[PDB]
């Protein structure tokens, strides 16, 4: 039967909402390019 | 790589080509939904 009785009070209804949204998005491109050339030509002046 | 000599006459040539290619891709998707 509990610890107390109701001496007075009010009756009706209760309504509650908690609502939570959390979005994270990441996009990442890392592009590197090395192009190297060396070339040489030699000959006396025949070769 | 390329190399040449030219000069009676003589001609010499060397060539080399090398290619290596790698593609790796992974995709992971997960959904958990619970309602009570």
């Amino acid at each position: 039967y509990g610890t107390h009785y109701l001496q007075s009070g009010s009756l009706g209804g209760e309504y509650r909402v908690l609502f939570y949204v959390d979005s994270e998005k990441l996009k990442q491109n890392d592009f590197n390019s090395v192009e190297e050339k060396k070339c040489k030509s030699s000959g006396w002046h025949k070769f | 790589m390329a190399s040449k000599s030219g000069f009676i006459s003589s001609q010499s040539d060397r060539g080399k080509h090398y290619i290596r290619r790698t593609k790796r891709f992974s995709h992971t998707k997960s959904v958990f939904l619970h309602a009570r």
